[PDB]
């Protein structure tokens, strides 16, 4: 017999200050007891489990689920109470490899090692907590006691200990076979190479023997897959990849369910199908919190799904990654705070696509949203390909330059170039840095009564122009804004505006181009029509005759 | 050559911070660096029974072309024991901030000769990430004292004094301070002469490596705190006086007797913003008294080592950045301005990142600890890019300012 190398044992402890599990074995029917002793007898003589004495006070319940179709019985141990008591393990499970990150390899094989997790030895000091009891027939003898000698399934540490052990074993094979690549995700082993199919299956054969050296049995006669394959909702083909073909549900009164199974499924399509939009269907969700409530479709929804039942019509595919070519990311504004993007290396052939939705914000503008989307694509690209893409953006170089040089915040987007595909991102207004000579000076103010919620807003100018408007159901902050709106509405193309509203300054200095407030949006629309606006701030209640002779006018 | 016993504070688990994604070249650099560190015994691979994690990345330090590993031990430093057993850390030398020149010497490589408590090693776990979650992450833990850990200087402190006991024996004029992996050496000495005593220490540090090659030249005394300035003009517009009154009203929160009655009376009436107004004699007087008020420092401005230091930064444009360090609002302990010769004419985030590093350096010199920053930048932009221009081995804390403060005008 060719001798087996022992797999190193990972030391395991329970959580600090926690005993072991002591759960009672549930009453099983007589036929199910018969199956369990059959199963445990073979695995005991396989070295996988072993009978324990009456010493071990720990117990985990065991069930047997007759499998469907197959007239077989398979065993089930519910390790929920033991999992609660076992230490936390390291989390490599952070991400799922994205198909667009895989490099194109000529030959690729995948081998399921859902077998091998059970040939890995379990820490001896920890096997005492794996104990379980086969309940005897008529409960007239003591239930036969068992414990695990190897990684049990459904146990917390099994996936992490199995993959750690497997990585240890794969290291020297990969290191001494640089002409291959071996990825390892979940229960599968991905092996790819650029050599002819002949020398590939030989190196596949060599790997299986390498794993025999540690006592890990590998699928052989077929049973190991070759592309294509259906994997994690994708379709991986030798030259291309795509979402699994997955077709929209149909209802007349759409539930919560109905679109929770659809935006989450339209999100899936957006990673390869360009231009998928989701907003007019997600507003129908965050404003609700009942997992059966029904919502009628809004007027802009059946217009949007009519385009989601329009991009999902022809199969579009993604290419695999070529590390020798440049990475390009291109972004398009879609409207209503929606952004769509495509990442590619050659024209017409995307590696992947995607979307970005504005942050919930009180105010916003296009440049900040484009900047945010650039950062999202930057991080996504680092994850998938290990580098930042070169950007093509619907914003002019001089527009960006004026923006970042005058924006009060620090901002930066990596190397990029203008792509002239409307709608273009624009600066819709720009305040002046100095007062305007020969422009009328509007001293504005507003005030409201906290009790009656009545208020006034208006202005006085240097030419003697004046206005005060009475207002109902308004606040001090609203009247301060309304005062500015009136001055903008009533002035020429160039105007100086003096206010004491730190609230208004804070809004306008943030330079929004669209707002939740219908009032701020009117102000924005007036700013866009102007030629020059200089906005000055003065402290209130200093009697600065503008913000005095109009403070004594709006509170009268 | 034996362990110093090190614990966390009770009720606190080790750090479990997720590793952020890294470019391919940074991963490659970390693999090469960690492979050699593993060969030299400084670190060792670990298994999945270690649930702790601390982020790591790689950069290039000032004036050098070789990648260096930096571990973001910020979370672990919060969770680490406070080292005041027999000697409560290292009392801050108040004399370091008043020296004519101070130079910063990286002494961090000396930590890699002193083992770390075998019980504590599990808390220094970090992960070299893989691209696209293809391979699992390569996990290491430290066997030696790690750079960036706050325990490393505290543990090396006793064994560092013997290293300098000859030097400060010869040179009682020189103040040497250690923060993290940095040695701060100051003197009231002439400039060319101050450089000479310095590599005298550098050669003095190689002698004890038998049993770190460049220098950053700070000048604390050649710098000072900053007063509030008011314009000196012969003709004032409405706008000019309005801005003046606003600045004075803002400064009246810091200085008590600031008055604006006589100047604001000039602003009565709705005049054009660009119209010139002669200054009332009472207004000219009021402006004069406000000036002398602004020439004295703020009274009762005290440093409290029990409270955090807060640093605010404002982007002023054209490569200029203002900042203030304070503990209580309206009670600045230092203010300053950082402009060009930064290398970031077209990169706002590189300038800000360099401004953060310099303010932290100044803060280490003056008080011996780092401030909490209020950064004028969106969280998403900062967290994406700051590691691209970071060069220091320490990292401060920071929050983000989303509303444009009016005070940018007043510090301009
Ligand atoms: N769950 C089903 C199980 N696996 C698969 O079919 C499968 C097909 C393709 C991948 C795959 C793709 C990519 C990666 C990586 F992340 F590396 F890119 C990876 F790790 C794995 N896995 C199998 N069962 C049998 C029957 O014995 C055979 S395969």
């Amino acid at each position: 017999m060719v001798p087996i190398s022992p797999i190193e044992t990972v030391p395991v402890k329970l959580k600090p200050g926690m005993d072991g599990p002591k759960v009672k074995q549930w009453p099983l029917t007589e036929e199910k007891i018969k199956a369990l002793v059959e199963i445990c007898t073979e695995m005991e003589k396989e070295g996988k489990i072993s009978k324990i004495g009456p010493e071990n006070p720990y117990n985990t319940p065991v069930f047997a689920i007759k499998k469907k179709d197959s007239t077989k019985w398979r065993k089930l141990v519910d390790f929920r109470e033991l999992n609660k008591r076992t230490q936390d393990f390291w989390e490599v499970q952070l991400g799922i490899p994205h198909p667009a990150g895989l490099k194109k390899k000529k030959s690729v094989t995948v081998l399921d090692v859902g077998d091998a997790y059970f040939s890995v030895p379990l820490d001896e000091d920890f096997r005492k907590y794996t104990a379980f009891t086969i309940p005897s027939i008529n409960n007239e003898t003591p239930g036969i006691r068992y414990q695990y000698n190897v990684l049990p399934q459904g146990w917390k540490g099994s996936p992490a200990i199995f993959q750690s052990s497997m990585t240890k074993i794969l290291e020297p094979f990969a290191a001494q076979n640089p002409d291959i690549v071996i990825y390892q995700y979940m229960d599968d082993l991905y092996v790819g190479s650029d050599l002819e199919i002949g020398q590939h299956r030989t190196k596949i054969e060599e790997l299986r023997q390498h794993l025999l050296r540690w006592g890990l049995t590998t699928p052989d006669k077929k049973h190991q897959k070759e592309p294509p394959f259906l994997w994690m909702g994708y379709e991986l083909h030798p030259d291309k990849w795509t979402v699994q073909p997955i077709v929209l549900p149909e209802k007349d009164s759409w539930t919560v369910n109905d679109i929770q199974k659809l935006v989450g499924k339209l999100n899936w399509a957006s990673q390869i199908y360009p231009g998928i939009k989701v907003r007019q269907l997600s507003k129908l969700l965050r404003g609700t919190k009942a997992l059966t409530e029904v919502i009628p479709l809004t007027e802009e929804a059946e217009l949007e799904l009519a385009e989601n039942r329009e991009i999902l019509k022809e199969p579009v595919h993604g290419v695999y990654y070529d590390p020798s070519k440049d990475l390009i990311a291109e972004i398009q504004k879609q409207g209503q705070g929606q952004w769509t993007y495509q990442i590619y290396q050659e024209p017409f052939k995307n590696l992947k696509t995607g979307k970005y939705a504005r942050m919930r914000g009180a105010h916003t503008n296009d440049v900040k949203q484009l900047t945010e989307a650039v950062q999202k694509i930057t991080t996504e690209s680092i994850v998938i390909w290990g580098k930042t893409p070169k950007f093509k953006l619907p914003i002019q170089k001089e527009t960006w330059e004026t923006w970042w040089t005058e924006y009060w915040q620090a901002t930066w987007i990596p190397e990029w170039e203008f792509v002239n595909t409307p709608p273009l991102v624009k600066l819709w207004y720009q305040l002046e840095k100095e007062p305007i000579v020969g422009a009328e000076t509007f001293y504005v103010d507003g005030a409201a009564n906290r009790e009656t919620k009545l208020g006034k807003a208006g202005y006085v100018t240097n030419k003697g122009r004046q206005k005060v408007v009475p207002l109902t159901n308004t606040t001090n902050q609203k009247t301060e804004l309304q005062a500015i709106y009136l001055a903008l509405q009533d002035s020429g193309l160039e105007v100086n505006i003096v206010t004491d509203s730190q609230y208004a300054l804070g809004i306008i200095q943030a330079q929004p181009d669209k707002s939740e407030s219908e009032l701020v949006n009117q102000i924005i629309e007036q700013l866009i029509k102007k030629e020059k606006v200089y906005l000055a701030w003065v402290p209130a209640h200093k009697g600065i005759g503008g913000n005095e002779q109009v403070d004594k006018l709006v509170s009268a | 050559i034996e362990t110093v016993p090190v614990k966390l504070k009770p009720g606190m688990d080790g750090p479990k911070v997720k590793q952020w994604p890294l470019t391919e070249e940074k991963i490659k650099a970390l693999v090469e660096i960690c492979t050699e560190m593993e060969k030299e015994g400084k670190i060792s691979k670990i298994g999945p029974e270690n649930p702790y994690n601390t982020p790591v990345f790689a950069i290039k330090k000032k004036d050098s072309t070789k990648w260096r590993k930096l571990v973001d031990f910020r979370e672990l430093n919060k969770r680490t024991q406070d080292f005041w057993e027999v000697q409560l850390g290292i009392p801050h030398p108040a004399g370091l901030k008043k020296k004519k020149s101070v130079t910063v010497l990286d002494v961090g490589d000396a930590y890699f000769s002193v083992p770390l408590d075998e019980d504590f090693r599990k808390y220094t776990a970090f992960t070299i990430p893989s691209i696209n979650n293809e391979t699992p992450g390569i996990r290491y833990q430290y066997n030696v004292l790690p750079q960036g850990w706050k325990g490393s200087p505290a543990i090396f402190q006793s064994s560092m004094t013997k290293i300098l006991e000859p030097f400060k024996k010869q040179n009682p004029d020189i103040v040497i301070y250690q923060y993290m992996d940095d040695l701060y050496v100051g003197s009231d000495l002439e400039i060319g002469q101050h450089r000479t005593k310095i590599e005298e220490l550098r050669q003095h540090l190689l002698r004890w490596g038998l049993t770190l090659w460049m220098g950053y030249e700070l000048h604390p005394d050649k710098w000072t705190v900053q007063p509030i300035v008011l314009p000196e003009k012969d003709s004032w517009t409405v706008n000019d006086i309005q801005k003046l009154v606003g600045k004075l009203n803002w400064a009246s929160q810091i200085y008590p007797g600031i008055k604006v009655r006589q100047l604001s009376k000039l602003l009565r009436g709705t005049k054009a913003l660009t119209e010139v107004i002669p200054l009332t004699e009472e207004a000219e007087l009021e402006l004069a008294e406000n000036r002398e008020i602004l020439k004295e420092p703020v009274h009762g401005v005290y440093y409290d080592p029990s409270k955090d230091l807060i640093a605010e930064i404002q982007k002023q444009g054209q490569g200029q950045w203002t900042y203030q360090i304070y503990q209580e609002p309206f009670k600045n302990l230092k203010t300053g301005k950082y402009a060009r010769m930064r290398g970031a004419h077209t990169n706002d985030v590189k300038q800000l990142t360099e401004a953060v590093q310099k303010i932290t350096t100044e803060s280490i010199v003056i008080w011996g600890k780092t401030p909490k920053f209020k950064l004028p930048i969106q969280k998403e932009t900062w967290e994406t890019w700051w590691t691209e221009y970071w060069q220091a081995t320490w990292i401060p804390e920071w929050e983000f300012v989303n509303t444009p403060p009016l005070v940018k005008l007043w510090y301009q």
